[PDB]
RNA sequence: GGCUCAAACUAGGAGCCGAAGCUGCGGAUUUGAAACUUGUUUUCAAGUGGUAGGGGAGCGUUGUGUAAGCCUGUGAAGGUGUGUCGUAAGGCAUGCUGGAGGUAUCACAAGAGCGAAUGCUGACGUGAGUAACGAUAAUGCGAGUGAAAAGCUCGCACGCCGGAAGAUCAAGGGUUCCAGUCCAACGUUAAUCGGGGCUGGGUGAGUCGACCCCUAAGGCGAGGCCGAAAGGCGUAGUCG
RNA sequence: CCACUGUCGUUGAAAAGCCAGGGGAUGACUUGUGGAUAGGGGUGAAAGGCUAAUCAAACUCGGUGAUAGCUGGUUCUCCC
RNA sequence: UGAAAUAGAACCUGAAACCGUGUGCGUACAAGCAGUAGGAGCCUCAAUUUAUUGGGGUGACUGCGUACCUUUUGUAUAAU
RNA sequence: GUCAAGUAAUGAAGCGCACAUGGUGGAUGCCUUGGCAGUCAGAGGCGAUGAAAGACGUGACAGCCUGCGAUAAGCUUCGGGGAGGCGGCAAUAUCCUGUGAUCCGGAGAUUUCUGAAUGGGGAAACCCACUUACCAUAAGGUAGGUAUCUUG
């Protein structure tokens, strides 16, 4: 339940390794040329040349 | 008339830290950990400054020994004939004799050979 | 040459922040901004936010082209921490760290 | 491991290894013996593991005299490294930081030395970015505002209570009530929202309640009784 | 109003609860307000039960730095 | 502005625990109080008429090595 | 150059030690407005002319502290003093001041309510009164008196 003896920080950093934050990947709309995550709709709302609004 | 502690104790602890460097750990940071592994070191080399010479003739008798076989005959035979021919040279210079010098330790288990 | 931002005391754990921090230290300016407007993290508000100022400064109080910046180094420290008290069952209760971090960002050729 | 005319056993023989034992070299020290003789010098002899414990010799820190001295803004104390010296406690010098004090030598006095006492106070770690975010009555979308909206306002739809989860009080609390304004702290998340911060407003009685008149239990109680003192009881009365 | 059974909870939503069942429910009943009984004392359809989350002698202060042939700790150095 | 702003109001100094970033070396075939006695390689400063020594950082590999205190006849003790 | 055998170096998801530079934190050093123990003197009480301790108010200015008490950071008088001042956090505004202000010392006046509280009561800062004199004509105001005990 709990530890016998504290865990040490080379042990703890060891654990803390594998985590890792995650990087979108990004494209450019041809028609707006604005960056934008891949496969979602870029701020303005246009779409692989396509008029959500 | 009070006495602080701060400096003194600050002082004291800051040699046990220092002589505590290059430790893994608690053992070279927080002092309760390096106080003890300080004086174990100190046990070590104590104890090792006895031990360095036992292994040091060791290394020695180990080098003789296989100038010796080189030169056909074992340690007990060539330090028997040392010993009879009444050469004194010891077995640090017998080594480095043996080591860095091939036909001198020829020449010296000559020696042994024709005293045996 | 190393223009500074420091954004002294986010409400946020520098534990948190850092892995944020990790993703842009060293890269341009352009994909580090990037990166911190399409991170799903809150640490990347703040690091994007002192990442701008820096930018800003070295822009506008030494003259320098942003064209050629890039995040020189960046690193997160622990802030002040407010102490609150969380009650717990059997009427105990707990110490609770709401910690916050100091984000330094240097941003250079 | 592996070993069979052995690397087993028996009886011998010769070599070597083998300890902090002995010897060799250098140094320190206790006692004793000799002499320049209170370390003034050199020697010799025997010693120098150590718990409880006894004896001897010192180190450092605070303060007093020495000291109206000496050092010190050409940088005191303190902090942080380095070099060097001594058997040790430790001393000395100096780079960096620091900005106003320190203290030589010898004496004198101690709140005079911390690693432990499930020791006390404060700060910070590991568990760990883990458990949990407090009734499984339920939310979906469109607008508004805003730096930002799953939570705020409005709208539509959906669901829950409905002898309550609706309304009026007493007790208790005391501004939490309404409006505007703000999101640092609080709200177990976000917050433009709030019983949160700040600034203003709001409580109108002959008939409601209190006060007031009356008294129950129970108190107190001119005189009175009792009791070492303090006080206890009690009549008329007065409160409740 | 009570608390007979079981699960859950046991660093709990809760320093005694929730849920599903259960008992009394016109009486030796339940409850609001005010008052009375005070520690070797009170009260007790009696369990040593309750007397402010404390009861085989409440709590606060004082005697008091109670006492403890017991446990723990006891801080710088070197020499014999 | 100030002599000084890592004297900027949580403001004289600013230690340690604890937590970051940077540079140098080592580490993914190897078992244990993590040190010590050796010791290759590498990096870095100084010399030196130029890879040889001296100082500093790391430490491949080899030998030895079961913390401290307390209490005990006796502790690495899995006794405190 | 092909094949075969043998054998180097290189790796770093992270980690370790050293150093450099930071964050946290508040030790240390220095300092004091504060305490402690004393010596030599003085004094040893305050109160029904209402005490100690309070509640509520009082400012140009919102809060607290300080002082003050409906004459409310205050008034009168008598001395000192001579240029600033309207107490502190804590400044601002209106102002005062050589016609002597602010400030200090002596005396006097005012001194709400509770509290021995003393007209009765009470859950302290509250409720209810009686009565003397005067004033008002309305549903009141001003100045008093009304506890108990002891001795005369």
């Amino acid at each position: 339940a709990v530890q016998k003896s504290r865990k040490s920080r080379s042990r703890r950093d060891m654990r803390r390794s594998h985590h890792h934050m995650t990087v979108a990947e990004l494209s450019v709309d041809a028609t707006t040329g604005e960056k934008h995550r891949r496969h979602h709709m870029t701020k303005d709302g246009f779409y692989r040349g396509r008029q959500l609004f | 008339a009070r006495v602080k502690r701060g400096v003194q104790a600050n002082r004291r602890h800051k040699k046990i830290l220092k002589r505590a460097k290059g430790y893994y750990g608690a053992r070279s940071r927080v002092y309760r950990v390096a106080v003890q592994a300080v004086t174990k070191a100190g046990q070590y080399a104590y104890r090792d400054r006895r031990n360095k010479k036992r292994t040091f003739r060791r290394l020695w008798i180990a080098r003789i020994n296989a100038g010796a076989r080189l030169n056909g005959l074992s340690y007990s035979r060539f330090i028997n004939g040392m010993k009879k021919a009444n050469i004194t040279i010891d077995r640090r210079v017998l080594a480095d004799i043996a080591m860095h010098d091939a036909a001198t330790f020829g020449a010296l288990v000559e020696k042994a050979k024709a005293e045996l | 040459m190393e223009v500074t931002a420091k954004l002294r005391g986010a409400a946020i754990s520098a534990q948190k922040v850092r892995l944020v921090a990790d993703e842009v230290r060293g890269k341009s300016i352009e994909r580090a901004l990037d990166i911190l407007t399409y991170s799903n993290k809150k640490g990347a508000v703040f690091v994007k936010k002192c990442l701008n100022s820096a930018i800003a400064n070295a822009e506008h109080n030494h003259g320098l082209d942003i064209d050629g910046l890039k995040v020189a180094t960046i690193y997160v420290d622990e802030g002040i921490t407010l102490k609150r008290i969380l009650p717990r069952a059997k009427g105990r209760a707990d110490r609770i760290s709401k910690r916050t971090c100091h984000i330094t960002i240097k941003v250079g050729e």
